[PDB]
């Protein structure tokens, strides 16, 4: 019956490992947008959605919240940082022989870094 | 532990024969030398955890633990707080600027929770008989109503 | 604000259990468990309900 | 109408995207100023800023 | 048969849960709230005896417009509006035993009245001093004396003092002759008699 | 975004892995290392102090 | 209707008398009265409106210790201990009249007390002096003034100067520029506004 599948989310509560909004269906659950539902989004023009839809509203942890806030104030919203699960991502493959140096190459001099 | 459980299985056993299903638990304490607390304790004590993911059931769909949250709090509260921050601090700082730092300096509106009166005292200007008395005069001011009524609803 | 209400606060999750959303209707039953009531619970609980 | 207009915008202007951002951000502007000058919430400051740019600037 | 503390308040103003309370025990002062500051307690009681008119005031959406406090660790119950909207809406006894125990916070009232801004600050910490030790009194060999544990300034709320409790009041101690204390302590000797 | 540009795939040499968990301390001396596969307290939950979830190295 | 004259009586101790006294014009005050040398004039009233706590007061057998005040001309109605005792005896709302009217006079007591509480020959004036327009003010151009002749220590009751205090009701005139006066008229210019 209708009742048996309605849902919505504006936020609640988050994955464990991987915050990203916990959806399963009874609970405040989230609409995952899969490869080809991407495929729907980079395929069309203008795509910040896109972004954001990758992340403020799923993972920037902090981005997550002060968004929201940013709207509560009643202005825009930051930029967004980078999702998380990619900082994950480092750290399995990081915990598997490897020496990622995701980094930056800045000054005239130009700088090679490296960061968390 | 592992043998009292077990001990205690055989002698509850035992106890279960006369009474089964062993019911008996305070009694079975006669025995158990130990309130059922422990008793129910031990029970718990002796679980074997769960794969954070087999697969959950009724369904092969997923795994466990996919249907909770981190240590991680929702920014519906973040927020809020954030809120408290400076709907305070202005409505704070908005009576005597100084004592204001004070305020902040012997609680918190930072870092410390404190700075011991004592510290503070000398901290801002070196005194002793103008810091409880500004410090409740700057509470009982941003206190009453028109001044406390802003936190009236935001007690966060 | 405490201070300023000097509310010296409870400390208690309060854990209700509530109705959610979108439902109805007369209440049939309940049906407590406990040491008493059945006591068919997890090890340590005390009521079911 | 917006609605022509809204067409007209972009149909004689540069990248559909080129024109978006630019939409845009003028609109975040329309609303960083004038913040919450005429209430607004009816005509967004996104709907003022198309209007403006695609009436009024053109 | 709520309470609280001895460094603590029963409410403020603005706060709508205004029905008539019965402090159970302790005298639970309540601190009427000003502006800028500066609290009266007027208000000051007794066994199973109410407080905190509220919800009487401007009818039932009266703002306390005067916060409260819980003085002595309190002691004090209350009852749901209707016993003072509707049980009172009954008999007038009903009402009248409300009014009764308004009566008392009233009579309190009179008590403060004169003995309050009499004049100078010391007859008047006395105008009412013997009075206090009618109210919290402790009797004992000098005489009818309070004993409570207490300011030199909460006194000055007696008076607008500054070292007067602990100076002026030292006269009683021992120089005049009416009191003397124990670390904390007042031991009134007297109804009257020296110091009259 | 502008945090960085391009990534380094490769591998872990036993220093790079060591210098995966140093957390040397101001006591002046190492640590991230785990001396023990068990995990949180039976009693208390907390977390032994050389386990799979030793704090002071995680 | 009673009435008596202007700064008179409507009893004194030892008399209660008819119990009420539904102070109706004038606009009349009750000088309490006891052993100290003063007498707070505390009653202050309306139209209409009661004063009569005298069959009740510690359940009856209470008498008038503050001894009345036919303060202006005054105009007071009043009825029989009985006519309250049946008719509060019966339905409240009859009374319900009555106890909304000893609101008026119960709060009527505990605000100019926040001002009389103020120790101080200057401020507890500025306060009381509002609430005194506020009553029986005259508002006229300056603003809400009161016009009911000024009989300087008929302000210096409620503080305990002697003539230093009558000069500063000047003030409200000159300094304050806060009110005028003409063969005693009172011209409370502002709520605030020359002397907040």
């Amino acid at each position: 019956l209708v009742d048996d599948k309605i849902h919505a989310r504006s936020t609640g509560p988050y994955s464990l490992v991987t915050q990203q909004p916990l959806g399963g269906k009874a609970q405040q659950g989230g609409q995952r947008f899969g490869e080809m539902e991407v495929w729907a989004l980079e395929a069309f023009g203008a795509a910040y959605t896109l972004q954001e839809l990758l992340t403020v509203k799923s993972d920037d942890m902090q981005g997550r919240n002060e968004a929201l806030n940013a709207i509560v104030k009643g202005k825009a919203i930051p930029r967004p940082g980078t999702p998380e699960s990619f900082k994950v991502l480092m750290r399995e493959l990081q915990s598997l022989g490897l020496d990622i140096a995701v980094h930056k190459v800045e000054t005239q001099a130009d700088g090679s870094s490296l960061d968390v | 532990l592992y043998e009292t459980i077990s001990r205690i299985k055989k002698t509850t056993k035992l106890l279960s024969q006369e009474m089964g299903r062993k019911p008996t638990e305070e009694e079975i304490a006669t025995r158990m030398e130990m309130t059922i607390e422990k008793l129910r304790f031990i029970a718990k004590s002796a679980q074997l955890p769960i794969s954070l993911e087999t697969p959950i059931g009724k369904e092969e769909d997923s795994r466990l633990g996919d249907f909770i949250e981190s240590d991680g709090e929702t920014p519906e509260d973040q927020v809020s707080k954030n809120l408290l921050r400076e709907d305070l601090e202005k409505v704070l700082d908005s009576l005597s600027p100084r004592e204001r730092d004070v305020l902040r300096l012997r609680y918190g509106l930072d870092d410390g929770r404190m700075k011991t009166l004592e510290e503070i005292g000398q901290i801002f200007n070196v005194t002793r008989e103008r810091i409880r008395q500004i410090e409740a005069k700057a509470l009982r001011k941003l206190r009453h109503p028109n001044r406390n009524s802003v936190l009236k609803e935001y007690i966060r | 604000l405490r201070a300023i209400f000097g509310e010296k606060a409870r400390d208690v999750r309060d854990n209700s259990l509530r109705v959610p959303n979108g439902e109805k209707g007369r209440v049939v039953d309940v049906r407590l468990f406990t040491r008493e009531q059945g006591d068919e619970l997890p090890p340590g609980a005390n009521m079911v309900v | 109408q917006i609605m022509h207009r809204a067409e007209d915008l972009i149909s004689a202007a540069s990248n559909r995207y080129r024109i978006t951002v630019q939409v845009a951000n003028r609109a975040k502007r329309r609303r960083y100023e004038e913040f919450e000058s005429a209430e607004d919430a009816m005509m967004k400051p996104v709907l003022r800023a198309i209007i403006e740019m695609s009436d009024e600037l053109t | 048969v709520e309470t609280f503390e001895r460094n603590k308040t029963i409410f403020f103003p603005g706060d709508p849960a205004e029905r008539v309370y019965f402090l159970l025990k302790g005298a639970v002062k309540l601190s009427r709230v000003y502006e800028a500051g500066e609290e009266i307690t007027v208000a000051l009681l007794r066994e199973n005896s109410v407080f905190g008119v509220l919800s009487l005031l401007t009818g039932n959406k009266s703002d306390r417009f005067y916060h409260a406090v819980a003085f002595t660790p309190v002691e004090l119950l209350s009852a749901p509006i209707e016993q003072v909207e509707q049980a009172l809406k009954e008999n007038p006894e009903l009402s009248m035993l409300m009014l009764r125990g308004l009566s008392s916070r009233i009579l309190q009232t009179e008590m403060m009245i004169e003995t309050l801004a009499h004049r100078d600050m010391g007859s008047r910490l006395v105008s009412f001093l013997l009075i206090l030790c009618r109210d919290f009194g402790v009797p004992c060999a000098d005489g009818i004396t309070i004993d409570l544990k207490l300011s030199h300034q909460a006194i000055a709320e007696a008076i607008g003092s500054t070292r007067v409790t602990v100076t002026r009041l030292l006269g009683d101690l021992r120089e005049k002759k009416m009191i003397s204390i124990h670390k904390k302590k007042i031991t009134v000797h007297k109804p009257v008699t020296l110091s009259r | 975004t502008n945090q960085f540009d391009y990534v380094k795939i490769g591998l872990a040499s036993p220093e790079r892995i060591r210098q995966w968990g140093e957390r040397t301390l101001p006591n002046g001396q190492v640590v991230g290392e785990v001396t023990k596969p068990e995990t949180i307290n039976y009693r208390t939950l907390k977390p032994e102090m050389d386990g799979l979830f030793c704090e002071r190295i995680f």
